[PDB]
């Protein structure tokens, strides 16, 4: 059933930027989110102070995904467990406490990669959350797809426009509800070129090149958050990439760096079929 | 700039 939109697929109705999406299968610079445009968003909630920590996606009705990097990263002290965070399903506006549409949960484990590279390049930056109870779905809160081979081996090629979606700043200033951008998928070459950061191939690029005229990248806040793209085969959204990290944001010769979700799925499903 | 959530939850 995941990655069906209940007000999109399964009313045959598109939200109004997907086929930019389909046509290429041959947050800065973003748009407002129409509402039940990413049901499977996540955001990730400080108790104390309360505040917007990272992005993170519905993957099943117990189980979160986001970036390892959101809960530890010993160069700035962080260091999150399960009783410091919440977890905030169905939103779309930022700071309101959507009544009667959003539902919060509190964690009961979280699971980071044992070989995060947080000394280095951030290789391998995820991590699975388990909720405390499961979460009713509806019209807002619906999980996206994993990919399987078959899939991401088709989808994930240079050109292909994948969407990215977060509450995080608006520039290198924050946005009053969700946004939204579609990034191009860039060449591996490309990626490596454009900065000093060992690339691994647990990781992908996106963004326009300074030359598309286009601009668009994700930012603080929206780390965590899905990259996904529409299949052309059976009509669903699929989980792609992670934001992980970028230096700055929107800039020139540069590019959004992501977590290869299929590449890392041999450790996902194993956490989901022996913890839960 | 968040506004308050029920207790129930924190
Ligand atoms: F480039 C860096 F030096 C700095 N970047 C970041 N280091 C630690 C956490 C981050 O989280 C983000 C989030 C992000 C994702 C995609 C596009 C822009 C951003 N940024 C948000 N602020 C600055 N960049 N970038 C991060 C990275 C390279 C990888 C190893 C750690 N240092």
């Amino acid at each position: 059933d995941c990655g069906l939109r209940p007000l999109f697929e399964k009313k045959s109705l598109e939200d109004k930027t997907e086929r930019e999406l389909l046509e290429s299968y041959i947050i800065v610079e973003g748009s407002d989110a129409e509402i039940g445009m990413s049901p499977w968003q996540v955001m990730l909630f400080r108790k104390s102070p309360q505040e917007l920590l990272c992005g993170a996606s519905l993957i099943s009705d117990r189980w979160v995904l986001t970036a390892a990097h959101c809960l530890l990263y010993p160069p700035w002290d962080k260091n999150f467990t399960e009783n410091d965070l919440l977890v905030r399903i169905g939103k779309h506006s930022r700071t309101r406490y959507e009544r009667n549409i959003e539902k919060i949960s509190m964690l009961e484990k979280i699971y980071i990669h044992p070989r995060y590279n947080w000394r280095e390049n951030l290789d391998r930056d995820i991590a699975l959350m388990k909720l405390k109870k499961p979460v009713a779905f509806s019209d807002y809160i619906h999980p996206v797809c994993l990919p399987d081979r078959e899939t991401a081996a088709s989808l994930l090629q240079a050109g292909y426009k994948g969407r990215v979606t977060g509450w995080g700043n608006l520039k290198e200033g924050q946005p009053s509800v969700l946004q939204v951008v579609n990034l191009p998928i860039v060449e591996r070459p490309v990626c490596k070129d454009s900065t000093r950061i060992r690339i691994t191939d647990n990781m992908f690029c996106a963004g326009y090149k300074p030359d598309e005229g286009k601009r668009g990248d994700a930012c603080e806040g929206d780390s965590g958050g899905p990259f996904v793209m529409k299949s052309p085969f059976n009509n669903r959204w699929y989980q792609m990439g992670i934001v992980s990290w970028g230096e700055g944001c929107d800039r020139d010769g540069k590019y959004g760096f992501y977590t290869h979700v299929f590449r890392l799925k041999k450790w996902i499903q194993k956490v989901i079929d022996q913890f839960g | 700039d968040f506004e308050e959530i029920p207790e129930e939850y924190l």
